């Protein structure tokens, strides 16, 4: 960390490291959105 | 010739670091029964 590793914090033997990360959340609600469309209905012409 | 020789002097003009004294030291005073199993005296402070 740049702002927490000051010249006075390092002089007391304090040096700071930042570890940011993201967990793997459990997919407890997998949503599926089904739609019936007529977009590829003209695909049965050739 | 007030001095003849090398003069190595530490000038000591740095800026000092200031630290926080103590975050949470809890002062406690409640009654107890002094005896055999209790190792404390009924008025002196005991660091716990």
């Amino acid at each position: 960390d740049p702002d927490l590793n000051s010249a006075s914090q390092l002089a007391q033997g304090k040096v700071y490291w930042n570890i940011r990360f993201t967990d793997v959340p459990p997919a407890e609600n997998p949503n599926f959105r089904v739609e019936v469309t007529d977009q590829w209905l003209t695909e049965v012409l050739d | 010739s007030f001095f003849h020789g090398v003069t190595v002097t530490n000038v000591d003009i740095g800026a000092r670091t200031i630290a926080l004294p103590a975050s949470s030291v809890i002062g406690l005073c409640d009654v107890f029964t002094p005896g055999a199993q209790a190792s404390a005296k009924p008025n002196v402070p005991v660091l716990l």
